[PDB]
RNA sequence: CCGCACAAGCGGUGGAGCAUGUGGUUUAAUUCGAUGCAACGCGAAGAACCUUACCUGGUCUUGACAUCCACGGAAGUUUUCAGAGAUGAGAAUGUGCCUUCGGGAACCGUGAGACAGGUGCUGCAUGGCUGUCGUCAGCUCGUGUUGUGAAAUGUUGGGUUAAGUCCCGCAACGAGCGCAACCCUUAUCCUUUGUUGCCAGCGGUCCGGCCGGGAACUCAAAGGAGACUGCCAGUGAUAAACUGGAGGAAGGUGGGGAUGACGUCAAGUCAUCAUGGCCCUUACGACCAGGGCUACACACGUGCUACAAUGGCGCAUACAAAGAGAAGCGACCUCGCGAGAGCAAGCGGACCUCAUAAAGUGCGUCGUAGUCCGGAUUGGAGUCUGCAACUCGACUCCAUGAAGUCGGAAUCGCUAGUAAUCGUGGAUCAGAAUGCCACGGUGAAUACGUUCCCGG
């Protein structure tokens, strides 16, 4: 039936709708692979479908909010695996040792004062 | 037909009573209330320099945040009306009722 | 062709090469092509006098190469002559339009001197 | 250039002294403190002083002159070089 | 090194503020220096009334102080007479109605205020500050602090050099956001100058937010 | 204890003639393959004249304080302490444990304090870590004062097992006047023991032996 | 690392092709995060050497990079004195690393109208071990053993 | 600063106070397009009649309680100093340390 | 033994052009301070006038600002003349309010001196504030013990930790300041409430979340819940700890902040302020105009843009966060090549607006050149702010197209969401950002290690 999942990424959402039956993916009502111009990104999006192989046995109907193209793949992947877990929860350990399960927090670091960056200093004239 | 209520404070404790008092007031007059619902609060950076006269290198960083609510009434009766005029809060809060 | 102007259009693309011309920016340059109505990437050559005669009247109507100079020379020339402060500038070889001569004005300045 | 709606800029009393003068027939180099004025067409073959910041220097006006201000013509800086 | 100012760091932790009232960008700035005011004028007529806090809020229609004191007879006389010309000059020092208050303080040793501005009296009357301090310290501690510190600065003793010094005892958690210091400033004008002095008073720590 | 009784347990046994203290000669036997052999004729009448004395100080409400250090024998000194509702230290013997009385105290505020915050709350107020941590603290406040919690002030007699092993505890008594009863090896010197045992301090029967005749003796002297 | 040794973080293969090991090189080549116009030209030199250098393109990487990748390096250290060239080994993945750097620049080192000729005809050079990248091996080499 | 100076300001706040209307009316003419390019003319004349402290631009922003002109701060509206001083004291309401 | 200390990495600086500071030089004046680390996009978060303290001149002397005294006028409003304005000189109108009528209040004008006034000097007279060592791991105390005592112990030994972190040893034990933690924020979940937010399933829909309707979710923001070496194994005194494993959104102080012990440096600031002392007072005080603070043989730091085909250019097209806004943001529409103009909705704002992110992507294009590179410089012409753009604003348009083809010695920055790149916003601010403070997009490489460098 309707199996959710919610993925988050450096500044992504996504929102990702799963129903028994095919392997046709639509996010924002378009289709990934003209969605993203980036094949990089339709692969790490099939990832998890890719791994668990049950692809053309249920389709997707994902959405997905802020952040660049790589959050947006990001956010994906998550939502992704995080709704097969809730559908089967047999994949657990798999997509866990598979290193989806994470829930990447890497995030950009704010600028600090005296800094160019957030990290980056001066180029101070030691001489 | 709406009485929308919009409060604005500086601490969520108090904004937080005063959501109280405005609701259980809403219901002794058993007003439709929509509850209290958390408004994105906003927020002020000031970075100052501290250091005085030449020195720059020393600098600090202060924050406003403004907390923000939002009740609704669908159905105004006057128990309504009069008893919300009839509320007095804290300093710290303030008020924008709009029919 | 031959453009009326002392310097001769190299065989690239007519847009750059009417930019070539002195007095000829790309505005100026894709205007009169958009004038004569002629495609973008053909170059001076492969075109018959057909269209260098156009060009060359199209232009006509501008002032180019050594005209233009001397006008120029004499707006700098007589600004120099009415004793104006940029005049007195241009005279000095300075910049005139607000700049360090503290430092790095060289461009205007030339080289480096003790 | 400050614009073309409002036209160009000059002191009033620049105005009330250069009629004066044009009116009253040829006079002195009169001083003036506004370098910001605008030279006027009517303003020619005349000549007039400005205050650089610490004198009046005087400056014989001309046609082609007009549209500049008066203070191009009075370098308010002393260069001869190191 | 440069410490942090120990009040504001604890703001909305255990330290609530000075001044209540909210506005907006519009009226903002006229607020608090109307409240600022208030306060500098308040400070000049109770200067013997031994004020420990002035804490102004600001209702839309009227204006509300508190005062911290520990005389407050001193500041009522009869029926409230100085209280209400103090009422008074107020409301129209803040162009608005005015709402005196008073909440007398109880351990008068034990705030940041007064123990501070009757060591600089001490001092003006050329006492030994360190006896004077040394009672001060002496006095909160008996009284029931959990530590307190005193530090006092520039041309001691009417000397020609600024050998600053200091004095603690007890305990005094300067990075604990858990515990109240009472810290207050002030100065004080001898013939050979201003001397500074520094009060923290740590009254163990608090449990359960701002409440 | 009837000198059959201690030589069962081995309270003759004593350390290497290698290793021996000069005052200890009256005390001693002889030797036999190289080891001292302490004498139980001096042992048993001396033992009964301590006991003597202990059921004494325990008849007139005595505060005891069991002193023992050795990892084996820690907890039969613990357990002989409670067997008589009295005090014990059986880890390591902290220097100025009586002479510095003062700062005991506070550290026995502490332990009572963790203790009772504990019972009253505010450990939710706490982060878990924290109450974890403090949890901790209490635990290691009881591994080091467990057995003088409740001594409330400096006791009134001493029981030390391997008094060469607990000298420390012996000098501060000594500078405190409070009395020694003291277990001795051959290797000990006997002058801080004003009731000197001697018998082995190591063998965890005779220890046992020792301590349980003490115990015995000390509630017989509380039941009056 | 002066209290504990830490490395690269470990990475994800490219999937475009499976190896990683082109995604540490496409890493290598990728310029101030642009990975996009990188990887391009890496795919577009690949694709040309499955086809003029025959198939097996993840294979001509490494018989151009087991070409290139050196044995022998020279880390100079005062343990003795002074600055000592001395001739050492390192592990597969260190010369690995130093095979992809000196074929990348090698690629800067060309133009040709395009990066994917430099990219791609060098590294055709390298699987034939002659060229610069092999060559300035083969002089890393000369100059240890000397 | 100099009392001078704080006055000098008052002053200025006061003077382009009262003339708000007159260079209202008169700047509107003057950029008003379709005037008679006469009345914009002696317009603008009458404009420069008034007292320079008209114009808004003579107006600096000064600590209220210091005369500082440099740090200031629109939404308080005092030095980038005294600011920190009603700050860690605790009188400007709900303000406190930024550490996001 | 530590440290982007080096090594190993990447990317720079030093070359060019420009921005910006500083020094020198010049000036009538180029106001003042700041001076190795730890001054030199520093005070200043924004010098056309103003600001501004500098110069030139024009001026005033109880005075621009304050109290007090008189004495006279409501207060004001309106306007003219002279001046560059300060200013004078007027000319009109108003002449108002409490008053128990005597006056007051209210302001303003003249005098009266008390006096006000000083960005005048002394940060070696000070306060306050700040930098610096250094977030360095220390600092010491009670008590005890040893010694006649000056003292010492603790605090040392073995370990170990980011750590005086912790165990063990240990005549010490404890504490307190530190460290840690409590705080902010970010990473998971749950609970609560769901409009202006949201749309899974819902009927209509012009097909736009739009809208009757849904409250799930995304969010919003309050509450909670979670990670502890808790678990496993292996190490090590078995101890501390350590290595790995599990589980887990998170694992070993999760990430980032804030937080700066003593004390050092007569560090910095008497031009924020405060203040000792001194020094000026018809002037070192006060006012106005114009000028200067922007000067150029120079030198030095800091930065920006570049030298190109991972590129430039045309066309097309996708994804952000964080903000701000009412003498404000300003849409829409129309005009204009454009900067803009007109018109004028909307919004004190999950609503309105600023505002469509750029790199990306797609296609074409350019062929290695001083180029379709680079854009300084100069011309020309406009715009907008504002009294006013000459000195000395920003910007648009046209034309012009320098030097520069990766920069010696030397030197700098950084261990990951970082570097490096790409844009967005804010402060200050009429206007004036390559500076500053923020926000996101994309997103690396290296670490054998501690020999050396440098600091501790
Ligand atoms: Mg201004
Ligand atoms: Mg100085
Ligand atoms: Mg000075
Ligand atoms: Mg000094
Ligand atoms: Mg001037
Ligand atoms: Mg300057
Ligand atoms: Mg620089
Ligand atoms: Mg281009
Ligand atoms: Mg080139
Ligand atoms: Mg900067
Ligand atoms: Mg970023
Ligand atoms: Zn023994």
């Amino acid at each position: 039936n309707q199996y959710y999942g919610t993925g988050r990424r450096k500044s992504s959402a996504a929102r990702v709708f799963i129903k028994p039956g095919n392997g046709k993916i639509v996010i924002n009502q378009r289709s990934l692979e003209q969605y993203f111009g980036r094949e990089t990104a339709r692969m790490v999006v099939r990832q998890p479908l890719e791994l668990v192989d049950m692809v053309e046995k249920l389709d997707l109907y994902i959405t997905v909010k802020g952040g660049g193209i790589s959050g947006q793949a990001g956010a994906i992947r998550h939502g992704i695996t995080r709704a097969l877990m809730e559908y089967d929860e047999s994949l657990r350990s798999e997509l866990r040792k598979a290193g989806f399960v994470t829930r990447d927090a890497r995030q950009v670091e704010r600028k600090k004062v005296g800094l160019r960056k957030a990290r980056r200093r001066p180029q101070f004239s030691k001489r | 037909q709406r009485i929308r209520i919009r409060l604005k404070a500086f601490d969520h404790r108090l904004i937080d009573q005063a959501t109280a008092e405005i609701v259980e007031t809403a219901k002794r007059t058993g007003a439709q209330v929509r509850g209290p619902i958390p408004l994105p609060t906003r927020k002020e950076r000031f970075t100052v320099l501290i250091s005085p006269h030449v020195n720059k290198d020393a600098r600090d960083q202060y924050e406003i945040r403004t907390h923000l609510r939002l009740v609704d009434i669908v159905e105004p009766t006057e128990k309504t009306v009069d008893a919300l005029m009839r509320l007095d809060l804290a300093a710290g809060v303030d008020v924008q009722i709009s029919l | 062709a031959r453009i009326a102007g002392i310097n001769i259009p190299d065989h690239k693309h007519a847009v750059i090469a009417l930019t070539s011309i002195y007095g000829v920016g790309k505005t100026r340059s894709k205007a009169i092509l958009a004038a004569a109505g002629i495609a973008e990437d053909v170059k001076i050559s492969e075109l018959s006098e057909g269209q260098i005669d156009t060009l060359r009247d199209e232009v006509a109507k501008f002032v180019v190469e050594g005209d233009l100079r001397r006008e120029i020379s004499m707006s700098i020339k007589r600004l120099m002559d009415l004793g104006c402060y940029r005049g007195l500038r241009h005279r000095r070889g300075l910049p005139v339009r607000g700049q360090r001569t503290k430092t790095n004005a060289r461009t205007r300045k030339g080289p480096r001197k003790p | 250039p400050r614009s073309l709606k409002k036209g160009p800029f000059i002191d009033l009393h620049l105005l009330k002294k250069v009629e004066k003068a044009v009116e009253s027939g040829d006079k002195k180099p009169l001083r003036t403190w506004s370098r910001r004025s605008t030279i006027f067409p009517n303003m020619i073959g005349l000549t007039i002083a400005v205050h650089n910041g610490r004198q009046h220097v005087p400056v014989f006006v001309t046609d082609e002159m007009v549209g500049h201000k008066l203070g191009e013509f009075a370098p308010t800086r002393t260069y001869r070089g190191h | 090194g440069q410490k942090v100012h120990p009040n504001g760091i604890r703001l909305g932790i255990v330290k609530p503020w000075n001044s209540t009232w909210f506005a907006n960008t519009k009226e903002f700035a006229d607020n608090l220096d109307s409240d600022f005011k208030v306060r500098q004028y308040l400070t000049k007529e109770l200067a013997k009334a031994s004020v420990s806090r002035i804490v102004i809020e600001r209702p839309a229609k009227s204006i509300r102080v508190t005062i911290h004191t520990a005389r407050p007879g001193i500041v009522i006389g009869k029926k409230g007479e100085d209280v209400e010309k103090l009422r008074k000059v107020v409301a129209d020092i803040a162009g608005v109605p005015a709402q005196i208050n008073i909440a007398e303080v109880r351990k008068p040793e034990l705030d940041a205020k007064l123990v501070a501005d009757s060591i600089t009296s001490q001092l003006e009357r050329r006492v030994m500050f360190r006896r004077a301090m040394k009672r001060a310290v002496q006095n909160a501690m008996r009284l029931g602090a959990k530590g307190i510190k005193v530090e006092v600065s520039g041309r001691l003793g009417g000397a020609e050099i600024a050998r600053t010094e200091w004095y603690r005892e007890g305990r005094v958690p300067l990075h604990t956001l858990r515990a109240d210091i009472d810290y207050n400033t002030s100065e004080a004008h001898t013939t050979y100058g201003v001397i500074g002095v520094k009060v923290w008073i740590f009254k163990g720590e608090i449990l359960g937010g701002m409440a | 204890v009837s000198m059959r009784d201690m030589l069962k347990a081995g309270v003759h046994f004593g350390h290497q003639t290698r290793y021996w203290n000069p005052k200890m000669k009256p005390f001693i036997f002889g030797a036999r393959n190289k080891v001292h052999i302490i004498n139980l004729e001096k042992t048993v009448p001396m033992f009964n004249e301590a006991l003597a004395e202990l059921n004494k100080i325990a008849s007139r409400k005595g505060k005891i304080l069991f002193v023992g250090t050795k990892r084996a024998a820690s907890e039969a000194v613990k357990d002989a302490a409670l067997s008589c509702d009295q005090f014990f230290v059986n880890h390591r013997w902290l220097g100025g444990m009586l002479t510095n009385w003062k700062t005991v105290r506070q550290s026995i505020k502490r332990l009572k304090d963790l203790e009772t915050q504990s019972q009253d709350g505010t450990f939710d107020k706490l982060t878990k870590k924290e109450a974890l941590m403090r949890t901790r603290e209490l635990e290691k406040l009881e591994n080091s004062l467990g057995g003088i919690k409740d001594m409330g002030g400096l006791p009134d007699a001493l029981f030390v097992i391997d008094a060469d092993h607990e000298h420390i505890a012996i000098k501060e008594a000594n500078n405190l006047g409070i009395p020694v009863f003291a277990i001795v090896d051959t290797n000990s010197d006997p002058d801080g023991v004003d009731f000197v045992i001697p018998g082995n301090d190591d063998a965890i029967r005779a220890v046992t032996l020792y301590l349980g005749a003490v115990a015995a003796t000390v509630r017989e002297g509380r039941s009056q | 690392p002066r209290r504990r040794v830490i490395g690269q973080r470990k990475i994800l293969p490219d999937p475009k092709f499976g190896s990683e090991l082109l995604a540490k090189f496409v890493n290598i080549l990728m310029v101030d995060g642009k990975k996009s116009t990188a990887e391009s030209i890496v795919y577009s030199a690949l694709e040309t050497l499955a086809q003029r250098s025959g198939k097996s393109e993840l294979e001509a990487f490494e018989v151009a990079l087991e070409n290139v990748r050196p044995t022998v390096e020279v880390k100079s250290r005062r343990v003795g004195g002074s600055t000592y060239q001395v001739p050492v080994e390192v592990r597969p993945v260190r010369r690995n690393a130093l095979a992809m750097r000196w074929i990348v620049e090698a690629a800067r080192k060309r133009g040709d109208k395009s990066m994917a000729l430099r990219l791609a005809n060098e590294l055709s050079d390298a699987a034939e071990n002659k060229g610069t990248a092999v060559k300035k091996r083969e002089d890393v080499h000369r100059m240890a053993e000397a | 600063a100099k009392q001078s100076m704080k006055a000098r300001e008052v002053k200025r706040v006061a003077l382009a106070d009262k003339y708000f209307a007159k260079r209202a009316e008169l700047k509107a003419i003057i950029s008003d397009v379709n005037a008679s390019d006469e009345d914009r003319w002696n317009a603008v004349l009458k404009l420069q009649t008034l007292p320079r402290d008209s114009s808004p631009s003579r107006q600096r922003n000064r600590c209220r309680q210091t005369g500082r002109p440099h740090g200031f701060l629109r939404k308080f509206g005092l030095s980038r100093i005294k600011v920190r001083e009603a700050a860690m004291r605790g009188e400007i309401p709900g303000l406190k340390k930024a550490s996001w």
